[PDB]
RNA sequence: GUCGCGGCGCGCCGAGGGCCCGACGCCUGGCGGAGAAUCAGGGUUCGACUCCGGAGAGCGGGCCUGCGAGACGGCCCGCACAUCCAAGGACGGCAGCAGGCGCGGAACUUGCCCAAUGCGCGGCGCGCGAGGCAGCGACGGGGAGCGCGCGAGCGAGGCGGGCCCACAGCCCCCGCCGCGCAGCCGAGGGCAAGGUCUGUGCCAGCAGCCGCGGUAAUUCCAGCUCGGCGAGCGUCGCGCGGCGCUGCUGCAGUUGAAACGCCCGUAGUUGGCCCCCCGCCGCCACGAGGAAACGGGAGCGCUCCAGGCAGGCCCGUUGGCCC
C-alpha cells in the first residue's frame, strides 16, 4: 500500500563516541575553517564516507589474492576511488586506501576546487558564489556546495556562462 | 583420567622451555602428537624429536631451540568454516604474519596458511606461535 | 515553606538585557569561531593560548 | 539564442499508426515558449509536416540547463490519433472540446439511489 | 569451571536461562513484577488530577522543603508523588487542575535529596511547566 | 464418513502412548517468517505494519449458493448492544476509507479521481475509498541558507509565461520586482565553557551522580561573557552498546557475592593408546533446487544527496552477482 513505503531512505553522518573531547573538538573546528564547513555533520558525513570504503578495503586485504572478490571488488572500489581523485592515480593498490584521509574526501568537494582554479577568491567565497549559481560543472550549473568533481570533470568546471560573463547585464545590483 | 593427550605435551614443553631445559619427555605419544610436533619441526619452533617404544602407549624425547613461545590446544576441536579461519587468527595468533593455527583437515593436518591455500576449513587441534 | 515559594525569584531585581547586534550565522559563525581560536592569534593570546571566557580575554574585548 | 530539436529512438509503430520519439529541446540562455512554438523542427525530423499529427510530452527542464526532455506521438493521421490517445491528452493538445465528467461522488451516489429504488 | 564439550550446548542454554535472573535488571526487564507495581504501567508519562498540594523535606545533610503534589493517575486510578520542579512553579499548579507526569530519570529510583518522588511534573492543564516558567505562556 | 488418507467417527479387541534430551499443567501488555535496532568478533533485543503464509470480521454456533466461502460490504439463530416505529412491526454490524465518540502519554481530510499500476466483466471501455493525486503531518531521512566582500551578487518570496498535471498544484525553466531569517541546552567535576556582577542567605531553589545553598554561592535567581550542537536542541520511557556487571569467545567462588558436611550412584556429559587404504556417521569443501523487497554489491552525475534503475544511438544497452 503506497509506493512511498517501498521507497529506501540510509543515515548518511556518524556522531562521536565522546561529544566533549578537546583534541576532537579543535580539529573539527580547523577542518570547518579550511573548507567552509557549516556544521559537524558535513565533516560526520566525511568519516561516513571514508570508513566505509576503508572497510571494503580492509576485509578485502584480509582476503587471500587471485579469490575473485578481492580482484572484482577491489577494482571497483580502486576506479571509484580514481574517478573521484579521492585516491592518487599513481598508487593503484587496495592498500593505499586504507591509508586515507577525509582531506581526501573534502578536497574533491566542489568548493575547495574553485579556490584551486583561483576562480575564487577563498572557500567562503565559493560556497556564496555556488549557491548563486555562478559555476557550471561540464556545461550544467551546480547549486551544490558539496557536489564533489570527478578527475575528468576537474577541466570542464568552469564559471557558469550565464552568470558573471554578464550575459544577463544586469544583475542583482547593477539591474537597479 | 587423561583426557587430552596433546594438551599434557604442549604443557609440558612449554614448563620446559621457561626453565630452559633443552630436551623434555612426554609420557603418552600419540599419531596427532607427533603430526603437531612435526609441523612445529618444519615451522624450526622445535628440534628432533625421537618416540621411544615402551610397547604401549610409547614416550617422546623433544629436543628445544628456545625458538618456541606458546603452545595449545583448543578444546572441544570446533570445526572451523573456510571464511571463520581468518576470525580465529585475529584472536589466537599475535599478528597476521607470524603464528600458526594446526586444524585436522580431510586432506591431512595442516596450518592455517596451508588449509587457506587449498580453500578447505577443518576442526581446531590446536595452535603454536 | 509551600507558602514561602520563590522568595529568591521575587527578591531578584529585574535585569534588562543589552542589545547587542545580531551574530554572524552558519558557516560565517563557525569561520569567525576558527579565526577567533585558531588564526589571528591576538584575541586569546596573552603571548599564550588562554581559555575563550578567561578574565584576561575579557576586559581586553571589553 | 537559438532553439534546437534533435529526434532520438524513434521507433515506427504501425500497430497504433504512430511515430514514437524522443524530442530534445536545446534552447541555453532562454527558453522554448511552450512545445507548440518547437513542434515544426520535429515535425520536420519526422517529415510528417503535420504539426497536428505531433503530440508532445513529458516535457522535463533540467535543473539550470538548457536541455528539455520530451516525447512525441507523431500519429500517422488524425483519425488514428483519435482512436488511440488518452482523452485528456487531446484536450491539452486543444484538438478535441473538454467533456465534463460529473463528480465522481455524486455519479455514485446516483447509482447507489437507482438501486435503492426497484435496481 | 564451565562445561566444554562438544554435546553440552544444551547445559550451557540451561545455566544461562537460570543464571540471567540474578542481576537485578534482567528481572527488572523480564519478570514482569515491575510492569504491574509501576504507576506508569510502563508508560512513557502519565496524566491525573491533582488532590494534594505537599512540602516535602528534603533527606540530610540537605535542609530545604522541596515541593510537590500527589496526583491519583486516571490510567490507573493510582495516587503518586510528584515533584513539581524549577522555582515557584507550585504556584502554577492548583489543586485539582489536571497534571502530566514522567519519571525523574532513574528509571523508577528515587533521585536526589527528595526521598521516594519517581516522578516529576511535565505540564499542568495541558501547558508545558517550563514554558510558564520561562513566561512563554501564562496560566 | 470425507475431495481423500487417518480415532475423523463408531462398534469390537488389546494396553498402550508421552516424559529431567522437561512430559503434563499453567502463563503469555504471545501471529509467525522474510526482516529490523544496536554493534570489532562472538552476541543481544524486537518481531502490530509494507512482501509471504495463517487467523478473524461484537461473541458463540449453524447454513445456503458455487468449481471454490463454514463468506459476515450473504442468510438463520442464541447472547450482549444499538436503530426506527403510526406500538403492529421492521432493522443492523467502519479489525474497508474518510469522519466522530470513548480511552490513552500518543496517531492525518466525512477532499479528489479512475489518467498511471492492476483486477472484474466487454475488441473498441466502464467500474473500483484497490490504487493514484492533493491536504495535514519537526515519526524520521537527505540537500542547501542566515552572506561573500569593498562592489558587486543571490534566493526567500511575490507576479507573469512555460512546464507539469484526470484537474490543479509542487519541482524545474524563464522574464519581472525583489524585502537573511536561529534556536535549544549548558559553563565546580564527570564533560567543552567566567575563579564576572547582583539578588538570596541550608531559605528559595538546583542537582541523572558526586555535590552547591547557613553573607566573600566557580552549582541557585537575573544581567554579562562563553561553550556544545544546530533548524534543530532539551526532557521522559524503553531496546542495544557500555557491561569479560551473564562470560561460547570471555566472569568469579582462601579472605570481597559464592565449593553441596561426607560417600555411593542413575540420567546426563566426558573418556588413554592402537589398525593408513572398508562400510556407516558427524565433519569440511563444492554443487543442485527453493519469492522478491531488504542488506550488500557491478555499472549509470536525480544539479549533489538520501534516492532510483536507469540510460544512451548503446553486451542480443542495461538492471550483473550474492544473501
Amino acid at each position: 500500500p503506497r509506493i512511498s513505503r517501498h521507497r529506501n531512505s540510509s543515515k548518511t553522518y556518524s556522531t562521536p563516541k565522546k561529544p566533549f573531547t578537546k583534541p576532537r573538538l579543535d580539529a573539527e573546528l580547523k577542518l570547518c575553517g579550511e573548507y567552509g564547513l557549516k556544521c559537524k555533520r558535513e565533516i560526520y558525513r566525511a568519516r561516513y564516507m571514508l570508513a566505509k570504503i576503508r572497510r571494503t578495503a580492509r576485509n578485502l586485504l584480509t582476503l587471500d589474492e587471485n579469490d575473485i572478490k578481492r580482484r572484482f571488488e577491489g577494482a571497483a572500489l580502486l576506479r571509484r576511488l580514481h574517478m573521484l581523485g579521492i585516491l592518487d592515480e599513481e598508487k593503484d593498490q587496495l592498500d593505499y586506501v586504507l591509508g586515507l584521509r577525509i582531506e581526501d574526501i573534502f578536497k574533491r568537494r566542489l568548493q575547495s576546487v574553485i579556490v584551486e582554479s583561483k576562480l575564487a577568491k577563498s572557500v567562503h567565497h565559493a560556497r556564496n558564489m555556488i549557491k548563486a549559481r555562478h559555476i557550471s560543472v561540464g556545461g550544467q550549473i551546480v547549486n551544490i556546495p558539496s557536489y564533489m568533481v570527478r578527475i575528468s570533470n576537474t577541466s570542464r568546471v568552469a564559471i557558469a556562462d550565464t552568470s558573471s560573463l554578464a550575459p544577463n547585464g544586469k544583475p542583482g545590483r547593477t539591474k537597479r | 583420567v587423561r583426557i587430552n593427550v596433546l594438551r599434557d605435551a604442549l604443557k609440558s614443553i612449554c614448563n620446559a622451555q621457561r626453565i630452559g631445559k633443552k630436551q623434555v619427555i612426554v609420557r603418552p605419544s600419540s599419531k596427532v602428537i607427533i603430526e603437531f610436533l612435526q609441523l612445529m619441526q618444519k615451522n624450526g619452533y622445535i628440534s628432533d624429536f625421537a618416540v621411544v617404544d615402551n610397547h604401549r602407549s610409547n614416550r617422546i624425547v623433544v629436543n628445544l631451540i628456545g625458538r618456541l613461545n606458546k603452545a595449545g590446544v583448543i578444546s572441544p576441536r570446533f570445526d572451523i568454516p573456510a571464511n571463520d579461519i581468518e576470525k580465529w587468527v585475529v584472536n589466537l595468533l599475535p599478528s597476521r604474519l607470524f603464528g600458526h593455527i594446526i586444524l585436522t583437515t580431510s586432506q591431512g593436518i595442516m596450518d592455517h596458511i596451508e588449509a587457506q591455500h587449498r580453500q578447505i576449513g577443518g576442526k581446531v587441534i590446536g595452535y603454536f606461535y | 515553606g509551600l507558602t514561602s515559594a520563590g522568595k529568591v525569584r521575587k527578591c531578584t531585581p529585574k535585569k534588562e538585557k543589552k542589545e547587542k547586534p545580531r551574530p554572524p550565522r552558519g558557516r560565517a559563525y563557525k569561520r569567525l569561531l576558527y579565526n577567533k581560536n585558531f588564526v589571528d592569534d591576538t584575541l586569546i593570546h596573552n603571548g599564550r593560548r588562554l581559555g575563550p571566557n578567561n578574565l584576561l580575554i575579557r576586559q581586553k574585548l571589553g | 539564442p537559438e532553439i534546437t530539436v534533435k529526434v532520438r529512438k524513434v521507433l515506427n509503430n504501425p500497430l497504433l499508426q504512430r511515430q514514437q520519439c524522443v524530442v530534445d529541446v536545446l534552447h541555453p540562455g532562454c527558453t522554448y515558449e511552450s512545445k507548440e512554438a518547437i513542434k515544426a523542427k520535429v515535425a520536420q525530423q519526422l517529415k510528417v509536416a503535420d504539426q497536428k499529427n505531433i503530440v508532445l510530452y513529458g516535457f522535463k527542464t533540467s535543473f539550470g540547463g538548457g536541455h528539455t526532455v520530451g516525447f512525441c506521438n507523431a500519429y500517422q493521421n488524425m483519425d488514428a490519433l483519435m482512436k488511440y490517445e488518452p482523452g485528456f491528452r487531446k484536450i491539452r493538445c486543444g484538438l478535441i472540446e473538454a467533456p465534463k465528467p460529473v463528480s465522481r461522488k455524486q455519479l455514485k451516489n446516483l447509482k447507489n439511489r437507482r438501486l435503492k429504488k426497484r435496481g | 569451571s564451565k562445561t566444554s564439550g562438544l554435546y553440552t550446548a544444551r547445559k550451557l542454554r540451561t545455566v544461562r536461562r537460570v543464571n540471567r535472573w540474578a542481576d537485578k535488571k534482567y528481572r527488572k526487564a523480564h519478570l514482569g513484577t515491575w510492569l504491574k507495581a509501576n504507576p506508569l504501567e510502563g508508560a512513557c508519562m502519565a496524566r491525573g488530577i491533582v488532590t494534594q498540594k505537599i512540602g516535602i523535606s528534603a533527606k540530610q545533610p540537605n535542609s530545604a522543603v522541596r515541593k510537590a503534589v500527589r496526583v491519583q493517575l486516571t490510567k490507573n486510578s493510582k495516587k503518586i508523588t510528584a515533584f513539581v520542579p524549577r522555582d515557584g512553579s507550585i504556584t502554577y499548579i492548583d489543586n485539582n487542575d489536571e497534571v502530566l507526569v514522567a519519571g525523574f530519570g532513574r528509571a523508577g529510583r528515587a533521585v536526589g535529596d527528595i526521598p521516594g518522588c519517581r516522578f516529576k511534573v511535565i505540564k499542568v492543564a495541558g501547558i508545558g511547566l517550563l514554558a510558564l516558567f520561562l513566561r512563554k505562556r501564562e496560566k
